[PDB]
């Protein structure tokens, strides 16, 4: 049978691998790096693209930029490069000879999933493709037809209630704030702190901070309160230069938003908020079943001690006569990723694929029709 | 010479030590893992009868 | 001399990164092992209870 690539549009992370594998292959950052100036290399042969690992070791002379901001596609010649480098450089194969199967968001823009058809197939030469949502990915790798995903990237969070493998269309719910701006605001809050940081480089050892420091509290007044009264609530980390810098209360301050996003100015409920909301908008023989099926999915999820907190808010919004219970997977973090690798592994599914005679005939815009 | 060759050598010895220790922890941490999703999964399938059966009973 | 003692300091930057990396996954496999004991609790737990169920939904 044909070897599919799954590949995970990831908006701080590419997760990339062949289906029918438990995880994923690659695992790299989600950069290009394009030079600051030229003439930085003599003697030595000098490159204007870096991609992933190899943009990372020379992330000094690079300018580093996102392929996709929260969520979205911003820059399709950076998209493009990540692409190059999946296929010829980290899983060292021809595309030309593997089905693709891409990840997207609930609402992702048509004109986007469109260029994204067209990319794949003009330049690639795919042999065939599909896309599909994250969290109806993950469901499948939480083993089930139906249920309600949060799924917090890299990037952006969405509840989306699925029902026997279908996204609900009018009850999904967006929000704009998840690992991209947590790094973003763990910034602003040290540089508060006294800890200035200005220069990007900086920034992405904030981003490494934040991954392996940050925590969700249980009860965001009861953990402030302990932080303001002893300094017990504190971790050291020394930068890979010296110098040794200690991250106070903005461990649980930086992921706080996603529960509050007034902190950073925004119109907008919380995750929590837009997770009742969500299964609101469902008909009550379903409710059931959603409710039943309350799954985390992507890496802003991967806080310590987050099914407690969400385990809390959602039975404090919700009767208590539906079952509440947090579904958190053992590597959530790659459970839409592995949920791809499962789907493009099904015989049930080789019915699906885009053939490359069907764009053919239609452009771009045969997604519309395979899609759902 | 000879105490920078044996430091170095003794080094080396150390790294190839620390590597191959590095690959016995990652494998250790994935046993645990391992052992953590089999437990991890019999707890849900668990839970799952049990509310069914706390709600069986509360209907019956 | 000098050859030498660039390939042992180059030796001894990487001892110290493998080290660092090994106490990282140490932490992490403690970590895994300390998750893993909290859901073999509740993996308990919930299988008596279950099973306290199974009885009494009989009964019922």
């Amino acid at each position: 049978e044909t070897t599919a690539l799954v590949c995970d549009n990831g908006s701080g992370l590419v997760k990339a691998g062949f289906a029918g594998d438990d995880a994923p292959r690659a695992v790299f950052p989600s950069i290009v790096g394009r030079p600051r100036h030229q003439g930085v290399m003599v003697g030595m042969g000098q490159k204007d693209s870096y991609v992933g690992d190899e943009a990372q070791s020379k992330r000094g002379i690079l300018t580093l930029k996102y392929p996709i901001e929260h969520g979205i596609i911003t820059n399709w010649d950076d998209m493009e490069k990540i692409w190059h480098h999946t296929f010829y450089n980290e899983l060292r194969v021809a595309p030309e000879e593997h089905p693709t199967l891409l990840t997207e968001a609930p609402l992702n823009p048509k004109a986007n999933r469109e260029k994204m058809t067209q990319i794949m197939f003009e330049t690639f030469n795919v042999p065939a493709m599909y896309v599909a949502i994250q969290a109806v990915l993950s469901l499948y790798a939480s083993g089930r037809t139906t249920g309600i995903v949060l799924d917090s990237g890299d990037g952006v969070t969405h509840n989306v209630p699925i029902y026997e493998g279908y996204a609900l269309p009018h009850a999904i719910m967006r929000l704009d704030l998840a690992g991209r701006d947590l790094t973003d605001y763990l910034m602003k809050i040290l540089t508060e702190r006294g800890y200035s940081f200005v220069t990007t480089a900086e920034r992405e050892i904030v981003r490494d901070i934040k991954e392996k420091l940050c925590y969700v509290a249980l009860d965001f007044e009861n953990e402030m309160a302990t932080a303001a009264s002893s300094s017990s609530l504190e971790k050291s980390y020394e930068l890979p230069d010296g110098q040794v810098i200690t991250i106070g209360n903005e461990r649980f301050r930086c992921p706080e938003t996603l529960f509050q996003p007034s902190f950073i100015g925004m119109e907008s409920a919380g995750i929590h908020e837009t997770t009742y909301n969500s299964i609101m908008k469902c008909d009550i023989d379903i409710r059931k079943d959603l409710y039943a099926n309350n799954v985390l999915s992507g890496g802003t999820t991967m806080y310590p001690g987050i099914a407690d907190r969400m385990q809390k808010e959602i039975t404090a919004l919700a009767p208590s006569t539906m079952k509440i219970k947090i579904i958190a997977p053992p590597e959530r973090k790659y459970s839409v990723w592995i949920g791809g690798s499962i789907l493009a592994s099904l015989s049930t599914f080789q019915q699906m694929w885009i053939s490359k005679q069907e764009y053919d005939e239609a452009g771009p815009s045969i997604v519309h029709r395979k899609c759902f | 010479i000879q105490l920078v060759e044996e430091e170095l050598d003794r080094a080396q010895e150390r790294l190839a030590t620390a590597l191959q220790k590095l690959e016995e922890a990652e494998k250790a941490a994935d046993e645990s893992e391992r052992g953590m999703k089999v437990i991890e999964s019999r707890a849900q399938k668990d839970e799952e009868k049990m509310e069914i059966q706390e709600i069986q009973l509360k209907e019956a």
